[PDB]
């Protein structure tokens, strides 16, 4: 996803003037995280009786 | 192809806070993401890291 | 070029080269230089031959101090009634890079906000092109920022 955003804000951006600061999107990789350590079925709470 | 980005040489930081810290103030245990990218312009010729 | 020049490049302000690399692509050996930023605080690395292609330049001269201060205190200037062709041709003239539009923007904007104050989308238009314009001064004179601000702000006024 970030790729996807990366290269499409890229064709639209001004050549000599933008830098990865400017193309990186980094809202989708903290977004797929989130949505897997939260919010799925393959991270349990801890059993620990 | 005419513009090029690869991110590259993954590094992690120090965790932001100790365990229990963590544990009792509710945040999340984790540490950042530093990634050298480099953005290289095919017909001028630069990089951009 | 050589080594230590505090040279020119837009739209990062000045730069230190800090070496001149022979590094080779397809076996031939490119006088690349290597050239860093303080804000960014990245590393660009240029051949020299369409180093003035790219547009690496030199330290405005003084001349150019009096010459954009001719243009802020040069009366006369109007704009299009149209606030947003007025804007979209000075967001241009901002975008490029020419010291002369750059300051025509700032001046014309300041002009219009010193008279009954503006919106904060042209506030913020003003404070990019003035924090860049009072970096390059305050590199092309060495007057610092805080001085190259309290300048702006003489002449301003006028």
């Amino acid at each position: 996803r970030m790729e996807r955003v990366v290269r499409e804000r890229m064709t639209t951006q001004d050549v000599e003037a933008i830098t990865p600061q400017t193309l990186i999107n980094i809202r989708p990789v903290v977004a797929a995280i989130k949505e897997f350590f939260g919010t799925s079925q393959l991270s349990q709470f801890m059993d620990q009786n | 192809g005419s513009m090029s980005l690869s991110f590259s040489d993954p590094r992690f930081d120090d965790v932001k806070a100790p365990v229990d810290e963590c544990k009792d103030k509710d945040m999340t245990y984790a540490a950042p993401l530093f990634v050298t990218a480099e953005f290289i312009n095919n017909n001028t010729g630069e990089i951009k890291s | 070029f050589k080594v230590g020049d505090t040279v020119v490049y837009p739209h990062h302000g000045a730069a230190l080269v800090e070496a001149i690399e022979t590094r080779t692509i397809k076996g031939e050996q490119k006088e690349y230089l290597v050239l860093k930023v303080a804000q960014g605080d990245l590393t660009v690395r240029v051949p020299a031959e369409n180093a003035e292609y790219v547009g690496v330049r030199d330290v405005v001269g003084q001349e150019g101090l009096d010459k954009v201060f001719q243009v802020l205190r040069a009366p006369h200037t109007e704009e299009p009634t149209n606030w947003s062709r007025r804007y979209k041709a000075n967001l241009e003239k901002l975008a490029s890079g020419d010291v002369n539009k750059v300051a025509e923007v700032v001046r014309d904007l300041w002009r219009r906000d010193q008279e009954r104050g503006l919106s904060a989308g042209e506030k913020r238009m003003l404070a990019k092109a003035r924090q860049i314009l009072v970096g390059e001064l305050a590199l092309a004179e060495s007057t610092d920022d805080a001085k190259a601000e309290t300048i702006l702000d003489e002449v301003l006024a006028a």
